[PDB]
């Protein structure tokens, strides 16, 4: 109801502890209302059911849900004191099936940054972490992560090397461990060659070739180098629940090389 | 001080004038009047609290010109008083003489001259008078100085008995709370601030647990207040008898009508809380008002119609019926409604609801053509005397009808109307139907029920009746079939070699039945047959398998035929052999005794007499599926509130009572029941409460849970007292057998690594401080020390023991990368080793294997670690400086953790390979996947637990794949943010058990054969921190578990071994009983 | 032939005794003396000839084929037993008085059984002497415990007090049964009641007085088989119905007939034990039972009893 006001609960949460949740940022300055109007419109579509109808509390600027004691989201405006710039945060518990109620937000915040904003892309992506529960929070730029993605390694403090973090728990959306089981990329079956022999044509996200996945002859997307790892999961979510015989089935993913598997007869 | 007031109680038959002839001198109408002040209570209605709630003056008044059947009349109210008071005055007051000839006059002085002045029975006549009318009279006068100086009288007769007079002193303080409760304006006057109120005036008579039981208990008898002690409307909620006089009998006049209809009555009279409500009812049970009939509805006794509906009975000719009569002399006061009460419960298939009719002196049950009931009050002309008529038809279950009436009568008697235990028992019969009755008194059919012969006409022989037809209840012919006495089984001498023991009831034999040893009660001689169906009454229906049962019962030479116990009582088994007694044997004794309790406190039977005495062993053998039963159910070893002699026992005296059994039981010795030598400590002891620490004071090897039931058992307040239901819960569980000590650690110490010797005593970390700081625990005091052995703080510890030099070493593994070795046997030895390029993340030793931080391994030789700045044989290189190892587990293989990499060593200390377990996110989640490995077990397949992961991964050690998950959130999602499902550490143990700590104080046991879960062992502590096996000094195994216990709390548990199959076999053993006590109740 | 047979208001029977060649003897239970009446089946003619001062307790025929005569013995309550012939009603002979009443009697030879436990045994011909002494006399009771069964069906079953007999060729005490140990089933009221009844075919099947149930006794080892319960048959049947036993009758197709104190006879297949059927509101109350073959040879039951002005019935029942 938008006609709530900006009301923030007193709400004890599980997983209180730094290591039990997720936390990711979105800063603006201001995000004009009827944002959340739209934003929430989007918010009431989740349900990691889908690769229930909980207590939810709807705080007009965000929203509390609730879900279970074993995965829940929060997802809301922000401001802090010296920090004028307002942002959305986003809290999970970590775990897969926070994962995948973050996945599905942070996919309807982008959409909605592409309805509400369309063209602005403000809106600097965070990973708040930190090396040690009940120690003090910091931030990655998503950019700079991407590109410790690519590395695959683990976040390695270069001061003091024996603190590291698995990366994924920083940015559970960066790595697609979210997905139906049926469609994670088998490493070890992606007879993937690469070569101009392979392929069968191309795209806006960069060409398209073909492998031996699992044995079997598939078509391969590769986003190479416009707007990878973004395309290939909003084109996944068009996948998802996509059913029928005219149609390419997916057969597979693949967030580590960005490179999807598809049907290929 | 010399209290100086005394109750007077006027009482007589309606019609009276009693009332006036009050007003003239000076439900019920009470008042004062100051002569000595009496507390004049004038029970001018029929008031029946002379006898459901029975210092005082009894005057009686009747009215003369009705005459002698008045009189008469009066026996009733002489037989209740006497019945209640015999010690107390009675004053007989004639009155309406202006009316009534002198012709009446004399009769009646003659009557009472001849029937009850001089006739036991009756309570004393002191005095009476004839009273002209109540408008005054030279006779009242008399009369007024006749209540003076009798009362004086009185009191002096009960200093010359109880030693009281009419100044008696009573302590100041009670009559202080008598102007005190006085002095109380309450709109529903019913007390609870009782306590503010005594503190309200200081604090007087502060012996809560004695002086305060006096002070109420004078208060009722004194007239002050009313307490009403099994009703929960008792002991809180002290009433002013103004209001419980009031309501209770208006309500009666405000016959069977519903409970619903009585509530929104009442609701409008007096808002009631409908808890009070709920009591209401169950006192106008309690006070004979009304009485319950279906839960719907009330009898209601007083007002049912006083003519005897016509009944017409199926069955006419003699042979067809039972009659039994008992003649009285008159009826006692209320009588009636209490007989009734009882017959209400009467089932003939208790072993269709009857259409039960009622004519005040008698209840109608039908049931069936095949088997009715009829009692009810009959009375003949030249017979004075009335009496009661029991009809049943001549069957079996007109049998079973006749025994429940008959036994119900009886009891009746017993506890309510005795005196007249009169009732002159007439059995009725005759040879021939069409003929007329004649009359047998029981006791005559006793004697020849004896010779076991016929009912022989003594001047026809060919007349004859078999006694079972006129008394069915002399022969047992309503036992149940299971019980009958097959006289070819059993097999008895009743010779001296064979005497169990004696008693009141005659004496026990051993003897043989069906082949079974069992013990044979015998009534010899000792008013049998009526405590013989009273012992058989409570025997049945009481079905447990903790309690010795009734094993065929027979008329013929009246026995009881009962179980034997083959290992005696527990008594001798605590002063003979203490061998036999083992943890496992105390512990299911102690669980079968307290299913007895549970038992029959269900059934509403207090045990009074806990003690080893009664305890009976039918083997010592620890796994049997009945080790201890209850003897006898239905000293120096007493709860101390009722050892005060002045309150009334109820459960919680049981319960205490058996939290000294318990007691018993921990210390095998028996030291308290060895202090019974020396009784006047003793006795004493047990008043005070005072016992000594069981652990200490007799040496006695630690039983924690079960030495924290004894100090919740044994407490003051009866109040505060565990229920015996959950008594048995709390004996009910795996931990409370396998849980041997817990150690608290000293305030704000956290120990973050454990070195048990293996040889008993722990070496301990310390995470507290940011200094090397070691620790030391002595499991055989819990002593405890601590000192400062290095700089930064310590990591690692390990034992290097060389049993060839005959010495060990302490290496201790810390921040700064540093190894410091401290000779075992030698304080001053301590030394340091070459200094590792990073800090110590683990030990593991022979071979002194070093883990550091930057993925380093050092190999030290056997013994080179004993010489100071000695270097490694040899140095791996197997992680890096972001990849640490931190776990280095061998069960001559090698196996460990390095990141996220599985590595293994051969005997040459080659890497033999390198499995990558990342892989693993295929399955599961990528975050926990892809973790520090934090512990590596090694089986028949690695256990593999990672960094707040809550998922053990399973490998296959031979094809290096993933082959399960054990997820630790579904288990405790099972269970109903301490639930983190972090895995904290993994034990193995070779029976297949798997011990999993976890973040939040739970500890998991799965079953490795099937990987399934036994048990979540919970509520430990706050976090689980390490997790050891070991053996003690006494060679037991154990786990070691260190845990939090945020106050930064921590302390040490520990485990036997085997909880594994405790928790198992401790569920099959309650369950197979479980079905047993089913098994039993269900026959019948 | 199911023939209603009625008598004269208030005629009452006491004992019976059917001509097994079509007549059937009757004794004047009405009446305050021995009296015996007589019913001609052939032609439902019916009278009466005093016989004694006391009443008749107990009719038998005696029948000696080889001297071509017949005799009814009238067991009285003086203990005196009348023989009268029947093809000359004057022709009468008294045996040997009892030392009490007689309750039974069964005609080889002439078995008394008296009401203080004793067996006369009279050899048969002595039936033609006055005055005649008895072959033999057992001892099986006493005064409180009365002998009141002769059942034959070759051997003697004895129903005396709460003892089943079984005598041998000599009139040697076979076996005894003491049935009391029944008491552990059934109800001692019942159990412990003087033996009335005794039928026997590959068991004992025990009528005792005022029972609603039937013992059934294992001859072979002396245990008990099991009960018959009437009054649960009656239960079963949708003070005129007490259940209580007057009667056995029993053909060799275990037709079992249980007579009564009411208006119903049970009719039970003992191979099964089995209620079979019941014969419903024959007479307010069913005496005795006869099982007799008439003048045409048709095999028939004599159910006599009353429809209480008693009214004495007797059916000639269609077996």
């Amino acid at each position: 109801p938008s006609s709530l006001s900006d009301h923030r609960p007193v709400i004890e949460l599980p997983h209180c502890e730094n290591s039990e949740i997720i936390i990711r940022l979105y800063e603006m300055p201001y995000f004009p209302m009827g944002f959340w109007s739209r934003l929430i419109n989007r918010l009431l579509e989740i349900s990691p059911y889908m690769l229930l109808r909980p207590n939810r509390m709807y705080w007009r600027q965000g929203i509390y849900l609730n879900w279970s004691p074993e995965a829940y989201c929060l997802v809301g405006s922000e401001v802090l004191d010296n920090h004028p710039e307002s942002f959305l945060k986003i809290t999970v518990p970590s775990c897969r099936k926070g994962c995948i109620l973050l996945g599905q937000v942070v996919d309807h915040i982008d959409s909605l940054m592409e309805e509400w904003f369309p063209g602005l892309l403000l809106l600097k992506k965070w990973a708040l972490y930190s090396f040690n529960d009940g120690e003090e929070h910091q931030k990655i730029l998503l950019d700079d992560l991407m590109k410790k993605a690519e590395e695959g390694d683990l976040l390695v403090n270069p001061d003091q090397p024996r603190l590291t973090i698995p990366i994924s728990q920083i940015a559970p959306d960066l790595i697609l461990a979210d997905l139906p089981r049926n469609i994670m990329l088998n490493n070890d079956e992606l007879e993937f060659e690469q070569a101009p022999e392979f392929l069968l044509g191309d795209g806006s996200f960069g060409s398209v070739y073909r492998a031996a996945y699992e044995g079997e002859e598939v078509a391969v997307k590769i986003f190479n180098k416009h707007t990878s790892l973004r395309l290939l999961r909003q084109e996944l979510v068009v996948l998802c629940h996509l059913h029928h015989p005219s149609l390419i089935s997916l057969l597979a993913a693949g967030i580590r090389p960005r490179m999807l598997v598809m049907e290929l007869a | 001080v010399p209290y100086n007031r005394m109750k007077l109680m006027i009482v007589g038959n309606t019609g009276s004038g009693k009332t006036t002839l009050l007003q003239q001198l000076m439900g019920i109408d009470v008042k004062d009047w100051p002569i000595l002040v009496l507390n004049v209570w004038d029970f001018a209605g029929r008031e029946e609290f002379y006898s459901t709630h029975p210092r005082a003056l009894y005057l009686a008044v009747y009215d003369l010109s009705k005459g002698q059947a008045e009189v008469d009349a009066m026996k009733p109210w002489l037989f209740n008083i006497k019945a209640r008071a015999s010690s107390s005055p009675v004053i007989l007051v004639g009155t309406h003489l202006d009316v009534s000839d002198e012709k009446q006059r004399k009769a009646c002085m003659s009557k009472i001259t001849k029937e009850l002045l001089n006739k036991r029975g009756f309570p004393a006549i002191r005095d009476y008078h004839f009273v002209n009318a109540t408008e005054e009279s030279d006779a009242l006068a008399k009369l007024r100085k006749t209540i003076i100086n009798e009362s004086l009288n009185f009191k002096i007769r009960d200093q010359l008995v109880v030693g009281q007079l009419i100044p008696d002193c009573y302590v100041e303080l009670e009559k202080i709370i008598l102007s005190e409760r006085k002095n109380v304006p309450i709109e529903f006057p019913v007390i609870d601030r009782k306590r503010l109120l005594q503190l309200v005036r200081e604090n007087q008579l502060q012996l809560d647990e004695n002086e305060l039981p006096h002070a109420v208990h004078f208060l009722n008898e004194s007239g002050v207040l009313l307490h009403f002690q099994a009703l929960q409307l008792s002991d809180l909620y002290f009433v002013e008898p103004k209001w419980l006089c009031k309501i209770m009998a208006q309500i009666l006049t405000v016959g069977i009508i519903s409970r619903r209809d009585v509530e929104k009555f009442l609701s409008k009279k007096r808002k009631f809380p409908k808890n009070y409500m709920s009591q209401y009812f169950k006192l106008l049970e309690k006070f004979q008002i009304a009485l319950p009939i279906g839960e719907e509805y009330l009898l209601v006794p007083s007002s049912l119609s006083d003519h005897r509906p016509v009944i017409e009975l199926p069955h006419c000719e003699n042979s067809e019926i039972i009659i039994r009569l008992y003649e009285m002399p008159y009826f006692p006061m209320g009588f009636w409604s209490r007989l009734i009460n009882r017959l209400l419960e009467i089932s003939p298939y208790m072993l269709l609801r009857p259409n039960r009719m009622y004519w005040r002196q008698g209840i109608y049950l039908n049931w069936s053509p095949e088997a009715y009931c009829l009692v009810g009050s009959e009375v003949l002309d030249n017979h004075p005397e009335s009496f009661l008529k029991i009809t049943v038809p001549s069957c079996r279950k007109g049998c079973i009808l006749l025994g429940q009436v008959v036994d119900h009568i009886d009891s009746l008697m017993e506890e309510w109307f005795p005196g007249l235990l009169l009732l002159k028992k007439w059995a009725l019969y005759s040879f021939n139907d069409g003929e007329e009755h004649q009359k047998i008194l029981l006791d005559d059919l006793m004697k020849k029920a004896e010779e076991g012969d016929l009912l022989v006409n003594p001047d026809q022989p060919r007349l004859t009746i078999p006694i079972s037809q006129i008394a069915p209840d002399l022969i047992l012919a309503d036992l149940p079939r299971n019980i009958m006495l097959n006289n070819d089984e059993l097999e008895f001498e009743q010779a001296p070699e064979f005497l169990l023991g004696d008693g009141s009831f005659g004496s026990v034999y051993r003897a043989a039945y069906e082949g079974e040893e069992v013990a044979v009660k015998i009534f010899n001689k000792h008013t049998s047959l009526r405590l013989l169906r009273q012992e058989l009454v409570v025997l049945c229906h009481l079905h447990h398998p903790s309690l010795i049962s009734l094993l065929a019962a027979g008329i013929r030479p009246r026995m009881l035929v009962m179980e034997l116990a083959s290992k005696g009582s527990l008594d001798r088994l605590l002063q003979q052999d203490k061998a036999s007694l083992t943890r496992t044997l105390q512990h299911r004794i102690a669980l079968h005794v307290a299913d007895g309790l549970r038992y029959l406190h269900s059934a509403m039977i207090i045990y009074r007499d806990l003690k080893p005495h009664n305890v009976l062993l039918f083997t010592l053998y620890p796994n049997a599926a009945i080790i201890a039963k209850i003897a006898d159910y239905g000293p120096g070893f007493r709860a101390p509130e009722v050892a005060r002699g002045n309150v009334i026992y109820n459960q919680q005296a049981d319960v205490y009572s058996f939290g000294l059994l318990l007691y018993d039981i921990l210390t095998t010795g028996g030291r308290i029941v060895e202090g019974l030598k020396f009784p006047n400590e003793f006795d004493e002891l047990e008043i005070q409460g005072k016992l000594p620490d069981p652990v200490k004071e007799y040496g006695c090897a630690p039983w924690p849970m079960v030495e924290k039931l004894i100090k919740q058992c044994l407490k003051e307040n009866p109040q505060e007292r565990p229920t015996s239901a959950q008594v048995f819960d709390i004996l009910n569980s795996a931990e409370l057998v396998c849980l041997t000590r817990r150690i608290l650690l000293p305030k704000n110490v956290i120990v973050e690594c454990m070195v048990a010797t293996h040889h008993a005593s722990i070496w301990l970390g310390c995470g507290h401080t940011d200094r090397g700081q070691l620790s030391f625990l002595d499991l055989n005091t819990e002593g405890y020390t601590s000192e400062e052995v290095a700089d930064s703080r310590i990591l690692c510890l390990a034992l290097v023991h060389l049993p060839v030099e005959k010495e060990s070493w302490i290496v201790s593994g810390t921040q700064s990368g540093t190894l410091l070795v401290i000779n075992t046997e030698d304080g001053k030895k301590r030394h340091t080793l070459e200094k590792m390029t990073d800090s110590v993340t683990c030990l593991y030793c022979n071979f002194l294997l070093v883990g550091t931080a930057d993925g380093k391994l050092a190999i030290f030789e056997d013994k080179t670690v004993k010489l100071k700045g000695a270097a490694p044989l040899k140095i791996l290189n197997i992680g890096n400086v972001s990849t640490p190892l931190m776990c280095l587990s061998e069960s001559n293989v090698m196996w460990g953790g390095c990141g996220t990499k599985i590595f293994s060593f051969s005997n040459d200390f080659t890497i033999q390979k390198l499995i990558e377990t990342r892989t693993s996110q295929l399955f599961s989640y990528a975050a926990f996947s892809d973790s520090n490995i934090i512990t590596v077990v090694v089986d028949t397949a690695l256990y593999i637990a990672k960094q707040n992961s809550p998922v053990v991964e399973v490998w296959d050690k031979k094809t290096e794949k993933l082959c399960g998950l054990i997820d630790c959130v579904h288990f405790l999602r099972e269970v109903m943010m301490s639930y983190s499902g972090r895995v904290k550490t993994l034990c193995l143990q070779k029976n297949t058990a798997l011990w999993i700590g976890t973040g939040g104080g739970h500890i998991l046991l799965l079953d490795l054969s099937t990987r399934r879960l036994i048990r979540v062992i919970y509520n430990f502590c706050n976090s689980v921190r390490v997790m050891m096996t070991a053996q003690l000094g006494s060679l037991k195994n154990v786990m070691l578990v260190l845990g939090y216990n945020r106050e930064i709390q921590s302390c040490l548990t520990v485990w036997d071994i085997n909880l594994p199959h405790e928790v198992q076999n401790l569920e099959k053993h309650i369950e197979v009983r479980k079905e047993l006590a089913e098994k039993m109740r269900r026959t019948s | 032939l199911t023939r209603r047979i009625l008598l004269p208001k208030n005629v009452i029977v006491e004992c019976m005794v059917a001509t097994h060649h079509a007549s059937i003897w009757l004794g004047c239970g009405h009446t305050d003396r021995g009296q015996l009446s007589f019913l001609d089946l052939n032609t439902e003619g019916y009278t009466s000839e005093e016989v004694a001062d006391s009443r008749i307790l107990c009719l038998a025929l005696v029948h000696l084929p080889v001297e071509k005569e017949s005799w009814i013995v009238s067991g009285t309550q003086s203990g005196t037993l009348l023989v009268i012939n029947t093809e000359d009603g004057k022709k009468r002979h008294t045996l040997e008085k009892m030392t009490d009443s007689v309750t039974c009697l069964y005609c080889n030879f002439l078995l008394v059984g008296t009401a203080d436990g004793k067996l006369a045994i009279f050899e048969d011909k002595t039936v033609k002497l006055k005055g005649a002494a008895p072959l033999k006399i057992l001892n099986i009771g006493n005064v409180s415990t009365p002998l009141m069964c002769l059942s034959e069906s070759n051997v003697m079953w004895g129903g005396c007090g709460t003892k089943i007999f079984s005598f041998s060729n000599d009139f040697t005490i076979q076996k005894l049964i003491e049935t009391r140990t029944s008491q552990l089933f059934s109800y001692a009221a019942f159990s412990d009641s003087n033996i009335i009844t005794v039928v026997v075919d590959t068991a004992l099947y025990i009528a005792k007085q005022n029972s609603p149930v039937v013992e059934v006794w294992d001859k072979k080892t002396e245990k008990l088989c099991g009960l018959i319960d009437c009054v649960h048959f009656l239960r079963e049947v949708m003070m005129s119905y007490s259940g209580r036993v007057k009667t056995l009758c029993l053909q060799k197709n275990t037709a079992l007939w249980i007579g009564t104190g009411g208006g119903h006879i049970l009719l039970l297949d003992l191979s099964t034990r089995r209620l079979i059927r019941v014969i419903y509101n024959f007479c307010n109350s069913v005496r005795v039972m006869m099982t007799a073959q008439l003048g045409s040879l048709k095999n028939v039951m004599l159910v006599l009893g009353y429809n209480r002005e008693i009214q004495s019935c007797l059916t000639v029942w269609d077996i």
